[PDB]
C-alpha cells in the first residue's frame, strides 16, 4: 500500500 | 555525488553447452542513474536485452539487472559493456564460467 | 521471521527535454511487486509479482492515484531544491525517496522509514521515533521547519504504523507460498591456480532467498578478513540470489581453510572444507 498524498513540498 | 558502477557478468544457472540459460549483467553502486549496458556475443551487441525496473540500495546508489535468454556453446564468448559518466571509456567485462 | 515493505522512487530532471522522469518500485523483502514509470503508456501502477495480480480495481485505482500524486510532488520538489541551492536550470538533478515499515514474526510494527536524497546525498529523513526529522544541510532545515509546522511527521507516523503494516500483512498472506519461504543456499567450492606457488579457493552460494547472507573464510580457525575477496550479492533472475567469497592460498595449504555460510534458510551455519 502506497503512502497517501502529501503536500507541503520542500 | 558520483559513484562508479560495479559490474558482474554471469549465467543464471551453471553453464551447460547446448542447454538454454540466461545471461546476466548486474550493475550496482552507481550514481547518477543514467547508464548504458550492452551484452556482447563474440563482440557483437545482442539485440533484445531486458532489464529490471530502476531501483537503489540503502546508500542511495542504484542497481540494475540486464538479462537475455541464451544458449552457451564452447566457442562463443560473451561479455558486458557499460558506459557511465564516471568512466573515461566503456568498461568491458568478459563472461567467465568460473566467476 | 521479520519482513519489510519498501517503496523506492527516483526522479531525474532532463532540462530541454520536458518533465523529469519518475520511476517507482515496490518491494516486500527482496521481492518486487509493483512499478510505476511516468514515461510509460499505461500511466498505471503495474504488477511485477504474481501474488499481487489478485487485487481488485479499487486497489489499482488508488495505488495509481497515490503514486501519480507522488510523481508531481517530487516534480515540484526538484524545482524547490533548485531554488534553495540556486543551481542552474541546465544541470540535471536527482531526487530519491524511500519509505516503508518493518514487522516481526507476529506481524506487528517494528520500524518505519520516510527519507529523501538529493543528487545521491541525504536531504531529510524521518527519525526512528517518527516524530522528528534530521535535515542534512541548511536547505533541508528549511523543509524541516515547514514539515514540523504542517504536522507531517504525524501523518507519516500513522501510515507507517497503520496502513503500511496492514498492507504488508495482507501481502504476506496473499503471497504466502512465495514471500514466506526460505531457499537455503546451494554451496560448493572451486579451485583456481594462478602460478606454481599460489592458488585461489572460491566459495559459492547459489539459489538462496532472501538475499541476506554471510560468507566468511577461516584458516586453522582464525578469520581471514583483510585478505578475502567478496562480491556483491547478486540476483539470478529467477527470484533467488548468488554470491561468492575467495581467498588466495599458498599451494599445499588449501586444507587449512574452511568456508562459513550464514543464511536464515540454514538452521545452523555451514562449514565447507576443500
Amino acid at each position: 500500500l502506497y503512502a497517501s498524498p502529501q503536500l507541503e513540498g520542500f | 555525488i558520483q559513484r562508479t558502477p560495479k559490474i558482474q557478468v554471469y549465467s543464471r544457472h551453471p553453464a551447460e553447452n547446448g542447454k538454454s540459460n540466461f545471461l546476466n549483467c548486474y550493475v550496482s553502486g552507481f550514481h547518477p542513474s543514467d547508464i548504458e549496458v550492452d551484452l556482447l556475443k563474440n563482440g557483437e551487441r545482442i539485440e533484445k536485452v531486458e532489464h529490471s525496473d530502476l531501483s537503489f540500495s540503502k546508500d542511495w546508489s542504484f542497481y540494475l539487472l540486464y538479462y537475455t535468454e541464451f544458449t552457451p556453446t564452447e566457442k562463443d564468448e560473451y561479455a558486458c559493456r557499460v558506459n557511465h559518466v564516471t568512466l573515461s571509456q566503456p568498461k568491458i567485462v568478459k563472461w567467465d564460467r568460473d566467476m | 521471521g521479520s519482513h519489510s515493505m519498501r517503496y523506492f522512487s527516483t526522479s531525474v530532471s532532463r532540462p530541454g527535454r520536458g518533465e523529469p522522469r519518475f520511476i517507482a518500485v515496490g518491494y516486500v523483502d527482496d521481492t518486487q511487486f509493483v512499478r510505476f514509470d511516468s514515461d510509460a503508456a499505461s500511466q498505471r501502477m503495474e504488477p511485477r509479482a504474481p501474488w499481487i495480480e489478485q487485487e481488485g480495481p479499487e486497489y489499482w485505482d488508488e495505488e495509481t492515484g497515490k503514486v501519480k500524486a507522488h510523481s508531481q510532488t517530487d516534480r515540484e520538489n526538484l524545482r524547490i531544491a533548485l531554488r534553495y541551492y540556486n543551481q542552474s536550470e541546465a544541470g540535471s538533478h536527482t531526487l530519491q525517496m524511500m519509505f516503508g515499515c518493518d514487522v516481526g514474526s507476529d506481524g506487528r510494527f517494528l520500524r518505519g522509514y520516510h527519507q529523501y536524497a538529493y543528487d545521491g546525498k541525504d536531504y531529510i529523513a524521518l527519525k526512528e521515533d517518527l516524530r522528528s526529522w534530521t535535515a542534512a544541510d541548511m536547505a533541508a532545515q528549511i523543509t524541516k521547519r515547514k514539515w514540523e509546522a504542517a504536522h507531517v511527521a504525524e501523518q507519516q507516523r500513522a501510515y507507517l504504523e497503520g496502513t503500511c503494516v496492514d498492507g504488508l500483512r495482507r501481502y504476506l498472506e496473499n503471497g504466502k507460498e512465495t514471500l514466506q519461504r526460505t531457499d537455503p543456499p546451494k554451496t560448493h567450492m572451486t579451485h583456481h591456480p594462478i602460478s606454481d606457488h599460489e592458488a585461489t579457493l572460491r566459495c559459492w552460494a547459489l539459489g538462496f532467498y532472501p538475499a541476506e547472507i554471510t560468507l566468511t573464510w577461516q584458516r586453522d580457525g582464525e578469520d581471514q578478513t583483510q585478505d578475502t575477496e567478496l562480491v556483491e550479492t547478486r540476483p539470478a533472475g529467477d527470484g533467488t540470489f548468488q554470491k561468492w567469497a575467495a581467498v588466495v592460498v599458498p599451494s599445499g595449504e588449501e586444507q587449512r581453510y574452511t568456508c562459513h555460510v550464514q543464511h536464515e534458510g540454514l538452521p545452523k551455519p555451514l562449514t565447507l572444507r576443500w
